């Protein structure tokens, strides 16, 4: 179950550990390298894009609000800029309140990901996104979508961000 | 200590390989087939084993059951040969 | 988006052409061909030449690019329509 | 050991000149042992692509003979001895060659045929692309010992002028 | 042959429906994920500027 | 015989050309829906910011 990590995470060593108990066989037991954090890079969409889109492989994001809440989502493809929707089914929703709880794919739509320069957004369902971020990785959404049936992950729908990170299986 | 590794890995490659193969020559198969016949399609893929005392006969019955269609043939056609490990 | 040529040929070549059109497209092209009203004379011999037009239909330019390579082969005249 | 496959229309429905067929080519004599072979139906569209895919699949075709066959090659070079065993080592989905090529299933788990040919035959591509790198690799791993203990062996033989 | 040049015509014919409906399907699939962006960036936008004059 | 084949090859581009032009006003419309729909959605969260701020005053 547990796994060596490059460097310091916003995850605690018990959310390590629930994250293995549910992650795909493709990538439990691998070490976790880091792509980017805000608590060593430059806190904007870009700067993550710029570390992040140059990988080939299996991810995890994650991300605490500014009301201490630990979520986010791993992703079968790397986290990146894109001109449509893209991931695979293996790709899920989560957070810690305080236990682990997963948001698998309803098959319902392709909505997995999408990547653009004013904003990052998972899922999606009209007004709904499963997560939503801004360009700043300031503000952000987040809300039930019909790619996952997620819970509202963040504490509140409407909230700010403390910190954000993503790490490959590698 | 290479050559136990070798052997597994090459067993491995070689499935891999040799059904990635079969997969292009499928898929060979099929953009074919719906080139020649169109899109509402009603094609069986088939698969024989011509025997060596026999394949000239093979070849005048399958033209038999096929001229009307149109090396060249009238029917879709592609080959596998078993003789990959020499 | 679909598209087309238009051309002229030796009309004693149509059945080479127009079955390399159709092997080259795996099977399926669409043309048609008309006798010239007399020969065309050679610009330096002075022969004449009993010529057909032809036009082919397809899907884009990947299929643009092999009617045009079985045109060469041939050494048919094609021409902008 | 060679195989043929070949595709043609039916009648009406797929079935009706196939039934024909294998029936004249092992009831006049053996002409070929004969059975449907397994291609799923697949995502279809343009003809620019139908060509395309037809000439990009051939030089495919082409690529990963080249890959399987060095594998082969590659197999046939590390058993220096119990050569004869050779076939029984170079399985695919753990059968013989004539087997597989008899029982051949799509595996559309690696390959699901929900999405373009495109995609699918890029995927073939990546994964024998990856295989190339893997007996780029698996030579230098072996040659190298191959001929450091050739070597060896040549600095250990002859008579005492030389050994 | 003009049966022949028949079975030409009808499987051109063939391609050219599904290369229509291939076509739309990439202009409907569009629609679709244009709709999710634009609701959800709309109302999110304006959302978080409501939110900074409250 | 030709005439045939010049009414299929004028039908091939009709198809071509008609099911791409209903596609593509389908696209204008769910994008214009879109923005209305998103329009009243952020009508509610202004009503709900207006009475949080009569409520503190």
């Amino acid at each position: 179950l547990p796994i060596l990590q490059s460097h310091s995470a916003l995850l605690e060593n018990m959310h390590i550990e629930q994250l293995a108990r549910r992650l795909p066989a493709r990538v439990q037991g691998y070490p976790w390298r880091l792509a980017y954090s805000t608590l060593e890079h430059g806190t904007s969409l870009k700067t993550l894009y710029r570390k992040s889109a140059s990988l080939d492989s299996p991810v995890l994001l994650v991300i605490k609000d500014m009301d201490n809440q630990i979520f986010g989502a791993y992703a079968t493809h790397p986290f990146r800029f894109s001109d449509h929707y893209y991931g695979t089914g293996e790709t899920f929703l989560y957070t810690f309140s305080p236990n682990f709880k997963v948001f698998k794919w309803s098959g319902e739509n392709s909505y997995f990901i999408n990547g653009d320069i004013s904003s990052l957004e998972l899922g999606g369902g009209g007004g709904r996104f499963g997560l939503w971020l801004d360009a700043d990785l300031y503000h952000g959404r987040s809300n039930s979508c019909s790619t996952f049936n997620n819970d509202i992950l963040s504490k509140k729908e409407d909230f700010i961000v403390q910190d954000l990170e993503v790490w490959t299986f590698e | 200590k290479q050559f136990g590794p070798l052997v597994r890995w090459l067993k491995v490659n070689f499935s891999e390989a040799f059904i990635a193969w079969i997969h292009i020559k499928a898929l060979r198969v099929f953009v074919e087939s719906v080139l020649r016949y169109g899109l509402p399609v009603n094609f069986q893929a088939m698969l024989l084993q011509p025997n060596k005392k026999s394949v000239k006969k093979l070849r005048e019955v399958l033209h038999e059951l096929y001229k009307h269609l149109d090396e060249y043939y009238p029917y879709v056609y592609y080959k596998i040969d078993c003789n990959l490990l020499e | 988006r679909l598209g087309f040529v238009a051309g002229v040929i030796n009309r004693e070549r149509i059945p080479t052409f127009e079955r390399m059109l159709w092997r080259v497209c795996r099977g399926n092209v669409f043309l048609r061909q008309a006798e010239i009203e007399n020969p065309l004379e050679d610009p330096v011999t002075g022969d004449y030449v009993h010529k057909s037009v032809f036009i082919i239909f397809f899907q884009g330019d990947q299929l643009k690019n092999r009617v045009k390579k079985i045109c060469e082969g041939f050494r048919a005249s094609l021409y902008p329509c | 050991t060679e195989f043929w496959l070949i595709s043609a229309p039916g009648e009406k429905t797929c079935q009706q000149t196939w039934e024909k067929l294998h029936a004249a080519t092992t009831k006049n004599n053996n002409l070929a042992v004969s059975s449907k072979f397994n291609i799923p139906d697949l995502k279809v569209g343009t003809l620019d692509v139908l060509v395309g895919l037809s000439d990009e699949l051939a030089k495919l075709d082409a690529f990963v003979e080249g890959v399987v066959k060095k594998v082969a090659q590659y197999m046939a070079d590390v058993l220096e001895d119990s050569k004869d065993k050779v076939q029984e080592n170079l399985l695919a989905s753990g059968v013989d060659l004539v087997t597989y090529i008899t029982r051949f299933q799509w595996d559309m788990a690696k390959y699901p045929i929900k999405q373009s040919l495109k995609n699918i035959s890029e995927i073939i591509a990546k994964g024998v692309t990856q295989i190339d790198n893997d007996l780029k690799s698996r030579a230098s791993a072996y040659n190298n010992l191959k001929g450091n203990l050739q070597n060896l062996e040549r600095k250990n033989a002859g008579s005492l002028l030389t050994r | 042959s003009d049966a022949d040049v028949q079975k030409q015509i009808k499987h051109m014919m063939a391609f050219i429906e599904q290369e229509a409906n291939e076509k739309a399907e990439e202009i409907d699939a569009k629609a679709e994920e244009e709709f999710n962006i634009e609701k959800g960036r709309l109302v999110q936008t304006q959302r978080l500027k409501i939110m900074e004059y409250y | 015989s030709q005439s045939q084949g010049i009414q299929q090859l004028l039908q091939a581009e009709k198809r071509a050309a008609e099911k791409v032009s209903e596609a593509r006003k389908r696209k204008n419309r769910r994008l214009k829906q879109a923005k209305e729909e998103a329009q009243a959605e952020i009508e509610q969260y202004r009503l709900q910011r207006e009475k949080e701020f009569k409520a503190k005053e």
